[PDB]
């Protein structure tokens, strides 16, 4: 039930994730990077058990690199999104990966995909996995404008994360936000 | 897991040479968490009667207060202190009146007979199935540990010093093998003349 | 348990086994499953032993209550006994797993009522109940005649309860016979040595 | 683990000349006395009898396994049978294998035999695979309805052990629902296996 | 159980209780909850005792195999990754491994929290076990980066001691290990009974 | 537990082991399972020790009040009916599997009362965990009109069979022989003789014990205070 | 269906400077019934160690057979009898091989190492290994453990040196503890098998205990 | 279901009921519960209908397999049929709730093996199985004689299966008789009109 | 599983409680005063369902006022603590109040009582109900000194609450701390 929130802009994607890793009632770390950079172009925020998320992230990143090396071409964001969807569809039926993801990738066009452990793939302008969607979707609906600037995008993502902090009972102690744009995945701070 | 295991307890009573010794762990634990090291499980019921309640702290206090209500009423209405056997039957009645919603405490009555001054141990289960061991009466989550150590260690005719010696050592051995019990011990040596309340050192882990 | 009460022309033959079973253990091997409710009214008991004994004692209480305000104490007593057995079973159907065949003699003559564990009371000329009665249902149907006298019915009931004792693990021991006529009730015990059949009937 | 068609109690006890095993010849279907004159013991070797209390289907499957293995080792050894210790060890390992496969043979299996050295061997393997060798073994209610009637006379004279087993099986017939019929007695002695005449061990019925 | 490990300027201090207890009974108070893996790497044992001991000695076997196969020794990240992959392959088998892979490699000090569940979290301060919350409280309240070796070892020792006091699952003796570039150093096993201050009347 | 009461020619012999277990551990090694009901009636009980003790005390009080108000000797079937009704009204939750053994005008009577209230008059009865090991002896050695000593030995041997064969039973064999003070006089006073530790199996005693008790635990006393006992 | 019989019975091991004294009750029993009054549970694995298993007897026999098989394989493939420490590691790995179908047996591996020093190793059913000066396993483990703690004080003070208890004194301690357990644990009883591993080899003694 | 195979001096009489029951509904009222495994080997089937029919077809396969390498096809065939029934039941005890009485004639003569639902195979002179066999256990014990011929045993089996049909709800319909002698197997159907007894035997 | 923490000093008691009330995954309020001032001298921090805590607090406060008005004397801290214990002991067996409390009272002497829904009453120098005890007890053990000053007491309570915030997965969005001293119960801010 970890809070990962994606926000797609005209030429960027702000992908944020709960940075607090936990063991039972203990917050083991306050800066755990739950967003997985499968490629230099794609950051996969993952909500789920830390072990399942780590193993799935490593598998997907290894497969993306293997596709890049086997064939001298990098996966697209639609191709990678559907590869993740195929992986999750295989898993659910046999040996399920219990991870709900937001795949944010920039391959010349911004892309944000709502993915879940079952394998529902949907390109979204904004979304979230965990209970944070119940808190952030409305704010996006209330404040997202087409053609949103990157600064307005950071403001809107900050608003969504602040809503997670304020209204979600299990408030993440912090978030790690990453900007996925033509320059790649860069970790940022929203203040 | 279990309601009795919620509050770790370890109460022991031993019979000596015209003297008894009731010891108890001093820990108020909540399952695996130590809340306090100053929890009183042994209570003076009469000048020559001490009651150690090994079990749920809730029921330790409830049973202690209910038996202080019964003993005070008996001593007021009879102008006489309650006998160790009379108090044993009183505790048996108190527990069996709640037989089907039992107090989760095993009582251990360490007393001296009013005239002969002989040791009187009386340990029951949650519902007053009192035993009257001439040697040692154990109770609490350390029940197996206390039984084992006291079976080998207890010897007949222990003077107050020797009786304290095993009560303390044997209780220490029991509590140090019980995770939810320990954090200090208290041993009441009841004799003809005096009650010696020695706070003994057990492991605090 | 094997219960077999036969309403004869000249009396009632209540045959029973004597085996109380706790699983595969027989706590009582000489059980009196037919309880003397009244000198000429008996209750053969099957199902839970505690429930059936409570039923017998409660029916003794109910039949004495029937006599609080009346002087014809031997009138409709068997029918009332069956009715109270049935009302206690239906009233306590959740807690009482008891079936009772109440048979005897009263002003109305010989009677045999089979109250089932469900609480269904039926006046029966031939009534059987218990686990062992199943094994002897066909035997009874082949060997029971309406015209049997109390002695003929006693012999047939001994034979049937002996067959049930042989084929049922829950049924065993001695055949407790009660013969209730107008004069009174005669108890008999048919021990395994005096039983007409043995385990040897199995496989010929 | 489920018992349906069950063989009744078995009481085996070593006496001076060998091992005396008693058990009814009745298989019970639940509580019903279903089959009579069905020996609960199977002579797997001239000096090795094997009985079992509990599901008799699992004891027929175990006897099939035992007979197959004895036949294998007999063909290998040109007629020589497995010893009672070897047969019981195979039963212990096969019943533990069945338990480990989660398909246990729901029968407590007594192996009573004379080893070639002449030492009486009486051992038991429970459905779970726990085996133990003892001078006297009761299985089923023969274990429970026993007391000191066997232990006091075990390794004694044949008459004393026979009387003790007869007392135990009188208790069994009296207080076991599945106890039906004659109680067969089998003597496994170094001179072979002798099926003594089955005996009706009547409970004292003057109780009524 | 209570195991802790923290990276300060001078190295990695790993302090562990020694109590194995199931239910109420204390099966042992001398359990070694630090299993060496490499000359400058150890793995802590928390949760299931058999699981942690088998998988940490298996990880030691794999580290030795890698060092002999390839001259470069297996790093602390690589070792923790091996362990976490092996443990994740047994997800759903009710394994219970809580284990901090604390080692000094070519990239410096590294603590990786490894669990049966497959979580592999890098960090500079971890505590695993029933009483790990108490050790965490003592650490996070008294931890400094510039503590001397003695100060850091005493911090870990006192955190384990307070965990043993407040947790029934923790007890025995604090095995303190100092891991530096040079290699694993086993500081001492200090009986928490001696660490308790009986002049205090509050606990 | 192993409790067994049989009826001999002159009376009743009840017997019980003296081992109470708090699970797999022997809490008591001198447990009293033979409960005085009235001068003529003793109940030996199994099941829950508290339930047995309390129900036996309650029925003993009921029959003492009966004998006081009415001047009548309590009847064994009367005690058994009271016990069975009480156990039935508690639907078996009072786990007191009792064996009533007494002598009234109807002679020596032994009744079983199951925890659920099912009673039964039987010549010899064995209840408890070792009830089967005991009943075997009772099945093989009980006969109509046996003398007092043979029934005593049989009931003690049945309790010993339960003791040895059953883990829940052990320690000593306490007997209680209800008998008429003058056996030839059927109207004579019904007295009882309780043989505590009638059998003390020597092979079941503590056979070893460290004469110098080795102990390396040292007691450190935080605080000592002495208070008068008055 | 639970594939274990949860057999009771206590084994008390005490490691010495040059001896190991494991005393286990012979009795095999579960559910108020004694399957075997005598059923040895301490086995001489080789000339270096002995294994004492308490718990499900099917699993005791299976694990002891597996350990004998592995020690014979080690003697054949590594040309010497497996040492007590090697046997201890092998016991840990053998028990853990069934981590998901555990042998429900608690193991005491007591032996004499190449140094001549006593080596006792305690185990749980799933294969936790622990080099111990003393241990108690089985139904009366909770009973017997305080006895050993009092005899040695190791639990009371973990870091103090283990007292230099003589071989005969350790044998007496194990006997007394087993007798106390027999008095209190119903499952413990019948005969005590007191095995001692020393430089002189494996010695065995049979002491009666209360049958009841 | 009522199964009753009698090994006579001159053949085997396999009597069965014809009632397949799905609870209180009778999907098949004229069931052939005795399956012709071989011309002189038949399998009376009780328990799960699907499991017993699979057992019958698998035993046909197993007995044909027995004949792959041998020419004495009528030798030990009934014993092998019982053994394969028993090995399939024990092998599939979790999934097959099937009891089978396999009876017939082969080189060894007339034989009747009762393999129980547990998978216990016993060569029986008189074998019965199914819910209805319980009601007629005592009847069989009282009326079965080892010396009965195939005609006497046929009449007795018709009577017993008719009694079971009457007293058992799970057993009903017609009495499927199979008479296997050396010459072959003769099937007969005793319809309710031709059955010796009726429901009227109940209560006299 | 709400975090209430009590800390008894030489002449004061700092009683803090989770100030975040919640409905399911929603933090309804961020300043809910979970500490109940049964008397002017006694503040009862309560951890449990908001409804159970409110009803029990109102019952206890009404009973304390009724004792003060019926008899012209106010309940002591031991007397009030045992009255609460009696109430909880009654409740557990019949109609249980599922509230774990810390009763902090000053009646001329500071008092802090660890009370639970079952009815275990224990005077404590410091304690906590909820999972916060697993995080704060050690810090108290590590940093509590007899004769602690009120400023040192506030520092120690702040340390404990900071440990709750940092290490407890469900970190309370804030705490309400109340000082119970000779001047009564005064709400304070620990910064
Ligand atoms: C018989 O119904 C039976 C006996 O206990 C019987 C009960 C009523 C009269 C006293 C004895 N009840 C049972 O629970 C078993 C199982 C079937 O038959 C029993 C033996
Ligand atoms: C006997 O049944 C037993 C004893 O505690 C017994 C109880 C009634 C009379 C007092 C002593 N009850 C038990 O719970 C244990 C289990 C085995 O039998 C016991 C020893
Ligand atoms: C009989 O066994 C029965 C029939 O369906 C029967 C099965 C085997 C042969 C074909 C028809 N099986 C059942 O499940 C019901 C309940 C008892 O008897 C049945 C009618």
């Amino acid at each position: 039930m970890l809070s990962i929130v994606g926000l797609q802009g005209p030429d960027w994607v702000l992908i944020a994730a709960d940075s607090s890793v936990s063991s039972s009632i203990i917050c083991m770390s306050e800066n755990y990077d739950r967003i997985a950079q499968l490629d230099d172009r794609h950051a996969l925020a993952m909500s789920g058990e830390t072990g399942d998320c780590l193993q799935l992230s490593e598998y997907l990143q290894g497969n993306v690199a293997l596709y890049k090396f086997r064939n001298g071409v990098e996966l697209s964001s639609d191709a990678l999104a559907h590869f993740i969807r195929h992986t999750m569809a295989k898993a659910v039926r046999k040996s399920p990966y219990e991870v709900n993801m937001l795949l944010s990738g920039y391959d010349g066009k911004p892309h944000l995909y709502f993915m879940d452990y079952l394998g529902t793939l949907q390109s979204i302008p904004y979304g979230a996995q965990g209970y944070c969607q119940y808190f952030v979707m409305s704010v996006f609906d209330k404040h997202y404008k087409e053609g949103l600037t990157l600064e307005d995008g950071k403001e809107l993502m900050k608003l969504a994360l602040n809503q997670i902090k304020q209204r979600f009972t299990v408030a993440p102690h912090g978030f790690i936000v990453k900007l996925v744009d033509k320059n790649g995945i860069t970790k940022i701070d929203l203040e | 897991s279990d309601i009795s295991t919620y509050n770790g307890s370890c109460v022991l009573a031993m019979a000596g040479d015209h003297c008894v010794a009731i010891a108890s762990d001093r820990r108020l634990g909540v399952n695996m968490l130590t809340v306090s090291k100053d929890f009183k499980r042994i209570f003076q019921i009469n000048d020559r009667i001490y009651l150690g309640l090994a079990g749920l702290a809730t029921d330790v206090l409830t049973v202690r207060e209910q038996l202080r209500f019964d003993v005070n009423l008996l001593e007021l209405r009879e102008e006489r202190p309650i006998d160790p056997k009379k108090f044993m039957n009183l505790v048996k009645s108190t527990l069996y009146e709640k037989r089907f919603s039992p107090f989760f405490v095993t009582p251990v009555i360490a007393g001296l007979l009013p005239e002969t001054n002989e040791p009187y141990l009386a340990a029951s289960d949650s519902i007053g199935a009192f035993a009257f061991p001439k040697d040692f009466a154990v109770a609490g989550t350390c029940e197996e540990s206390l039984y084992g150590i006291c079976e080998s260690a207890w010897r007949p005719n222990m003077n107050p010093d020797e009786l304290f010696e095993c009560t303390a050592k044997c209780l220490i051995a029991a509590v140090e093998r019980d995770s939810i019990s320990g954090w200090g011990g208290i041993v009441y040596i009841i004799t003809q003349d005096k009650v010696i309340i020695k706070e003994i050192k057990t492991r605090m882990d | 348990t094997t219960l077999l009460a036969i309403q004869c022309t000249d009396g009632v033959v209540m045959a029973s086994d004597s085996r109380t079973s706790s699983g595969s253990f027989i706590p009582n091997r000489a059980t009196n499953k037919i309880t003397e409710i009244q000198p000429k009214i008996f209750a053969a008991r099957c199902g839970n032993a505690a429930d059936t004994q409570f039923l017998a004692r409660a029916v003794k209480n109910y039949l004495n209550a029937l006599n609080i305000t009346r002087e014809n104490t031997d009138d409709s007593t068997i029918l009332v006994a069956s009715n109270v057995i049935r009302s206690l079973i239906v009233r306590y159907r959740q807690y009482l797993s008891a079936g009772v065949i109440v048979g005897g003699w009263d002003s109305a003559g010989p009677q045999v009522y089979s109250i089932e564990v469900s609480g269904m009371a039926i006046k029966k000329k031939i009534a059987s109940n218990g686990s062992g009665s199943t094994y002897i249902q066909a035997y009874i149907d082949q060997n029971y005649r309406e015209d049997m006298t109390m002695e003929e019915a006693t012999k047939f009931a001994i034979a049937a309860v002996t067959g049930a004792i042989i084929r049922d693990g829950s049924s065993g021991g001695v055949v407790n016979i009660v013969q209730i006529n107008a004069d009174g009730a005669k108890r008999m015990t048919v021990r395994p040595a005096q039983q007409p059949f043995n385990y040897d009937i199995v496989k010929g | 683990m489920q018992v349906i068609t069950a063989s009744g109690a078995i009481v085996a006890a070593k006496y001076d000349g060998g091992i005396l095993l008693a058990s009814d010849l009745s298989i019970t279907y639940g509580s019903m006395f279903r089959h009579n004159n069905v020996s609960h013991f199977v002579e797997v070797a001239p000096n090795i009898i094997i009985g079992a209390s509990g599901e008799f289907a699992d004891f027929q499957t175990l006897i099939e396994v035992i007979k197959s293995v004895i036949l294998q080792q007999q063909c290998k050894h040109n007629g020589e049978y497995l010893t009672a210790s070897e047969v019981h060890n195979y039963i212990k390992r096969y019943m533990y294998q069945c338990r480990s496969n989660m398909k246990p043979l729901s029968c407590k299996v007594i192996v009573a035999g004379i080893n070639p050295d002449g030492s009486k061997f009486l051992a038991c393997t429970d459905p779970y695979g726990a085996s133990w060798e003892s001078d006297h073994i009761g299985t089923g209610f023969g274990k429970y309805l026993q007391g000191l009637q066997i232990a006091d006379v075990v390794n004694g004279s044949f008459d004393d052990v026979k009387k003790g087993i007869t007392e135990v099986f009188r208790a069994v017939n009296a207080r076991n629902t599945t106890a039906n019929g004659k109680i067969e007695f089998i003597t496994v002695t170094p001179q072979g296996i002798n099926h003594l005449a089955p005996e009706q061990i009547d409970p004292n019925w003057e109780v009524v | 159980t209570t195991t802790l490990s923290f990276i300060y300027n001078g190295g990695i201090v790993v302090a562990v209780d020694s109590r194995a207890t199931g239910g109420q009974f204390i099966f042992s108070q001398t359990v070694m909850k630090i299993l060496p893996l490499a000359p400058n790497m150890i793995g802590t044992m928390a949760g299931g005792a058999a699981d942690c001991q088998y998988w940490l000695r298996n990880l030691s076997r794999l580290i030795q195999l890698h060092k002999f196969r390839y001259q470069q020794p297996l790093t602390v990240a690589a070792a923790s990754k091996i362990l976490v992959n092996e443990l994740y392959r047994y997800k759903g088998y009710n394994l219970s491994i809580g284990s901090m892979i604390c080692g000094y490699d070519n990239t410096g000090p590294h603590i990786f929290y490894i669990d049966n569940h497959g979580s592999r979290i890098a960090g500079k301060r971890f505590s695993v076990g029933s009483g790990s919350t108490h050790a965490y409280g003592v650490l996070d309240t008294c931890y400094r980066e510039d503590m001397t070796k003695e100060e850091a070892c005493e911090l870990g020792r006192r955190a384990i001691y307070h965990a043993t006091y407040r947790d029934s699952g923790s007890g025995g003796r604090v095995s303190v290990v100092h891991i530096t570039q040079n290699g694993v150093e086993w500081i001492d096993k200090t009986d928490v009974f001696d660490m308790h201050d009986f002049s205090k009347t509050t606990f | 537990t192993t409790i067994a009461a049989a009826i001999f020619d002159g009376g009743v012999v009840l017997g019980a082991d003296t081992r109470a277990t708090a699970g797999p551990i022997v809490a008591v090694k001198d447990e009293m399972k033979l409960h005085y009901i009235s001068d003529n009636i003793w109940v030996c009980g199994a099941g829950i020790a508290a339930d047995n003790d309390n129900i036996n005390a309650v029925i003993s009080a009921k029959l003492r009040l009966f004998q006081m108000n009415t001047g009548l000797q309590p009847r064994v079937d009367q005690c058994t009916n009271i016990l069975a009704s009480r156990l039935f009204q508690y639907m078996g939750y009072i786990q007191a599997a009792l064996i009533v053994g007494g002598i009234d005008f109807q002679g020596p009577q032994v009744y079983q009362v199951a925890p659920h209230g099912s009673f039964s008059k039987q010549p010899f009865i064995a209840q408890g965990s070792g009830s089967l090991a005991a009943i075997s002896v009772l099945e093989n050695r009980w006969h109509n009109k046996m003398n007092e000593h043979d029934c005593m030995e049989m009931v003690a041997d049945a309790i010993y069979a339960g003791i040895t064969n059953d883990l829940g039973s052990g320690s000593h064999v306490n007997l209680c022989v209800i008998k008429r003070e003058n056996p030839e006089d059927k109207q004579s006073k019904v007295i009882y003789t309780f043989y505590k530790d009638y059998r003390v199996p020597h092979e079941n005693d503590r056979n070893f014990r460290l004469e110098p008790q080795i102990n390396n635990i040292d007691v450190e006393v935080i605080k000592t205070t002495e208070r008068p006992l008055t | 269906w639970s594939p274990y019989e949860m057999h009771g019975g206590t084994a008390i091991g005490i490691c010495g400077d040059d001896y190991v004294v494991i005393g286990a009750d012979t009795r095999l029993s579960v559910d108020y019934s004694i399957d075997s009054r005598h059923k040895a549970r301490i086995f001489k694995m080789n000339s270096n160690c002995m294994i004492s298993a308490t718990g499900f007897d099917g699993d005791i026999d299976a694990f002891i057979t597996r350990m004998r098989s592995i020690l014979l394989n080690y003697e054949n493939q590594h040309f010497h009898e497996m040492s007590v420490e090697s046997v201890a590691r092998c016991v840990s790995n053998t028990l853990y091989s069934k981590r998901f179908f555990p042998y429900y047996i608690n193991i005491l591996v007591g032996g004499i190492n190449s140094e001549g020093k006593g080596k006792l190793y305690g185990y749980d059913p799933v294969g936790t290994i622990e080099d111990l000066h003393y241990d108690s396993n089985g139904s009366g483990s909770s009973l017997a453990a305080p006895l050993l703690d009092s005899a040695f004080g190791t639990i009371h003070h973990n870091t103090r040196p283990f007292p230099a208890v003589s071989l005969q004194d350790a044998k007496n301690i194990v006997r007394d503890a087993i007798c106390s357990v027999t008095e209190r644990d119903i499952y413990t009883g019948d005969a005590l098998q007191l095995c001692v591993f020393t430089k002189d080899g494996f010695a065995q003694e049979e002491f009666p205990l209360p049958r009841h």
